[PDB]
RNA sequence: GCUGAAAGCAUCUAAGCACGAAACUUGCCCCGAGAUGAGUUCUCCCUGACCCUUUAAGGGUCCUGAAGGAACGUUGAAGAC
RNA sequence: GAUGUCGGCUCAUCACAUCCUGGGGCUGAAGUAGGUCCCAAGGGUGAUGCUGUUCGCCAUUUAAAGUGGUACGCGAGCUGGGUUUAGAACGUCGUGAGACAGUUCGGUCCCUAUCUGCCGUGGGCGCUGGAGAACUGAGGGGGGCUGCUCCUAGUACGAGA
RNA sequence: GUGAAGAGGGAAACAACCCAGACCGCCAGCUAAGGUCCCAAAGUCAUGGUUAAGUGGGAAACGAUGUGGGAAGGCCCAGACAGCCAGGAUGUUGGCUUAGAAGCAGCCAUCAUUUAAAGAAAGCGUAAUAGCUCACUGGUCGAGUCGGCCUGCGCGGAAGAU
């Protein structure tokens, strides 16, 4: 089934009735407008482009405005596309709205993580730092050996070493959805999700069944 | 956190006093012993005419730490120190006949019962 | 399952059939005598 | 070659029809259809069929005695066709036949339903045996097969599926 | 294992048909059209003159400067640059 | 006209003659648990005492604590305990200087990376008028481990345990 | 003999192996060893046969109804080989440690005899003679069948590290 596109608000907490704790991401989904829709004889698969949010007309580019013309919707601050099922078909300029998850109670959040910028070996690997003293020189927290002697030669490739951690598209399972919440446009998820506070998400049902 | 070469207090009148840490049992590489689990100690001192004597090797139960547990609505509990009960290595039943102090709820599981009801505290 | 270089035939109701490029010996009157050249 | 020598005769009633290679039986219990292989020609003589290999075929004769088996046995198909006798023993080994499923109890955890193939009808004339009728003496070998395959009768005391006529051949532990 | 001859019997195989494992190909997650085999879809922008010559080509002058972009500035849960 | 040598640390990578987990045949396989052989390399595969030790022996774990190759993998990555400089001593050999694969205490480990390689990150041009987006997915890569308890059921099996 | 002190062509690459000894030039021809489907010059040449593993293109003792060819030999149309509807007139409880093991613990006796032929035994259940197939040669069915020798080419034996 389809997702939606939503902005992480922040964390918090839910307390239940019987006395527990339950740590939720909230995810403000607006609706989100079908700005095309492709099908297997224009475009060789079944899918569903939207927008969401809003964003200031003075930099909205000619050839933006043009495309959200054709839908006659609202410009948004992005695109993004949603694979169709063989069963749900939808039309352009559609708005489609957070009780799409009313009764999903499973989703996968994807979002872009907190860039981490040039990280070491350590932290980005779990690298084992060497010791602290007994004669240890200038060698705390390097990666120690890369490769064994002439016989390869060679490093191989995807050998972990140090360089950029964070700021790519990780998607986590499975989330249990604590409520939805159509009127104030929310989704209250168990647990942490990728990215900082005000960044994009998509949600989708949970795909691991 | 109770791990290898921690040393406990005895919450029992087993004989024991001192106790050592050493070995987490149930996992390989197993770092940690809550208040559920069951560690192998040994016994670093004892009193005199008690039960157990300086020096054997048998089964115990964590029963307090500081670090403390965490209850499901996020609240923790901790105490000054790290007790611990004593069982037999075979058949882990607890030697002693008094508990000392208080205990967690978290031992309210079938099989530390005795504990549960011998200490004062929960 | 006998996996070995030299299979023969042991009693008379033992047989020898080449299934699938591999010779084997099949014998009905007990599986003691089941054989696979290998 | 014997075997291919020997012409199968069609009885009355059952029909033959030969598309160069596809033989089309006929009969009371139904349709049996079947492709031979190139190497064997096969020509309907008066209420006979007769086997032969093709020229320029090596091994042609051994393809012309199966050819011959597998329509003799087509024939014996389309009247009365064929039938298999499953027995189970074992305490609490029971078998169910509803519609075309058979529902079996050999002693697990889970319900155990087989689904019979298009041609096959079971019956179950006690608790405790199937019958397996059908037209096709390959379909009813796999079914019966497969249903063995279930819980096969263990050395011991036989317990499990077996195939009514089959000997199991059981042994004893140490003694001590 | 089923049916089945060669080898009138047997036979899991030669023709044909079934099952069968963390291995294999998928399914899950990420990168990915420099996939030079450089793909597709949607949207936007630009429809003025003239001269020259070694021309089937090109060069140059005047007028024009779009959509966009870059630069600059205030910066960022982005970042060595 | 120099290829640094044992062990540890860090980081690995492949083979399969498989330690565990997976699938099977035979059993002198009742069950539980084993023995042996065949298929299988996806993942996993202890932290301590003694010793410089690899090993080993122990103490406790674990599903298991695999066997090998990689200059006995890895010192322009670390250590420097062993070992083979110069000091000193013991036993022993020698008249002696000195010596011992005998022991004993002490004893400098350099290198700012050009090229290949690898981890990241840009610039140029290309892709056939230019431009802003959203994709398809040929290909790559990641991940792939497992215990215990409960139910089925104290049932099947066993004479009983 | 060659290299050293010899280049050229082949052997993928490869001093020392095979062919062959470079005075210089040619956008001429014939050959050697090696080759002739494409990389890559020349036969997708001709006739006859073999092999089915990618053997060719790694490896032995040994194992096997893989097939190709010989030289001989039995069993047989008086009926062979296989399969079947084919089983049976020992005095017999005829000698064992025994108030039957005379065949299945271990020996002799193997003497009288039956058929058209059949049997003091090879098993199994039962240590147990009480039940199965026995090497029976009676019948049906009616053309090949059973082993051994020499030999060509194949099959398994056959597990390693970027």
């Amino acid at each position: 089934m389809i997702g939606l596109v939503g902005k992480k608000v922040g964390m918090t907490r839910i307390f239940t009735e019987d006395g527990v704790s339950i740590p939720v991401t909230v995810i403000e989904v607006e609706a989100n407008r079908v700005t095309q829709v492709k099908d297997l004889a224009n475009d060789g698969y079944r899918a569903i482009q939207v927008t969401t949010g809003a964003k200031k007309a003075n930099r909205v580019t000619k050839p933006e405005a043009g495309h959200f013309a054709k839908a006659g919707v609202e410009a948004g601050r992005g695109l993004w596309e949603f694979r169709l099922a063989e069963g749900e078909e939808f039309t352009v300029g559609q708005s489609i709205s957070v009780e799409l998850f009313a009764d999903v109670k499973k989703v996968d959040v994807t979002g872009t993580s907190k860039g981490k910028g040039f990280a070491g070996t350590v932290k980005r690997w779990n690298f084992r730092t060497q010791d602290a003293t007994h004669g240890n020189s200038l060698s705390h927290r390097v990666p120690g050996s890369i490769g064994q002697n002439q016989t390869p030669g060679k490093v191989f490739k995807g050998k972990k070493m140090a360089g950029q951690m964070g700021n790519e598209r990780v998607t986590v399972q499975s989330l249990d959805v604590v409520r939805v919440d159509a009127e104030r446009n929310l989704l209250l998820v168990k647990g942490a999700v990728p990215g900082a506070t005000g960044s994009d998400l998509i949600v989708k049902p949970a795909v691991k069944a | 956190m109770i791990q290898e070469q921690t040393m406990l207090n005895v919450a029992d009148n087993s004989g024991a006093r001192r106790v050592m840490c050493i070995k987490v049992l149930g996992g390989s590489h197993r770092r940690y012993a809550g208040v559920g689990d069951i560690i192998k100690i040994t016994i670093k001192e004892a009193i005199p005419r008690g039960k157990v004597k300086k020096g054997d090797v048998l089964k115990a139960v964590v029963v307090r730490t500081k670090k403390g547990v965490r209850r499901p609505d996020g609240s923790v509990i901790r105490f000054d120190g790290n007790a611990c009960v004593l069982l037999n290595n075979n058949s882990e039943q607890p030697i002693g006949t008094r508990i000392f102090g208080p205990v967690t709820r978290e031992l309210r599981s079938e099989k530390f019962m005795k504990i549960i009801s011998l200490a004062p505290e929960v | 399952m006998k996996v070995r270089a030299s299979v023969k035939k042991l009693c008379r109701n033992c047989k020898i059939v080449k299934r699938d490029g591999v010779i084997r010996v099949i014998c009905s009157a007990e599986p003691k005598h089941k054989q696979r050249q290998g | 070659s014997r075997v291919a020598k020997a012409p199968v005769v069609v009885p009355a009633g059952v029909d033959v029809k030969i598309n160069g290679q596809v033989i089309t039986i006929k009969g009371k219990n139904g349709e049996l259809t079947r492709t031979l292989n190139d190497a064997v020609e096969v020509k309907h003589a008066d209420n006979t069929l007769t086997f032969g290999p093709r020229d320029g075929y090596a091994d042609g004769w051994a393809q012309a005695g199966t050819a011959r088996a597998l329509l003799n046995s087509m024939v014996i198909g389309v009247t009365e066709g064929f039938t298999k006798k499953l027995q189970l023993v074992g305490v609490g080994y029971r078998a169910a036949v509803k519609g075309n499923v058979i529902n079996l109890s050999l002693g697990f955890s889970h319900p155990v339903d087989h689904q019979l193939p298009a041609g096959i009808t079971a019956e179950c004339p006690t608790q405790t045996e199937i019958v397996l009728k059908g037209a096709d003496k390959q379909v009813i070998g796999q079914v019966a097969a497969d249903l063995r395959a279930y819980r096969r009768p263990e050395p011991y005391k036989g317990k499990g599926v077996r195939y009514a006529d089959e000997v199991v051949r059981t042994k004893e532990a140490k003694k001590k």
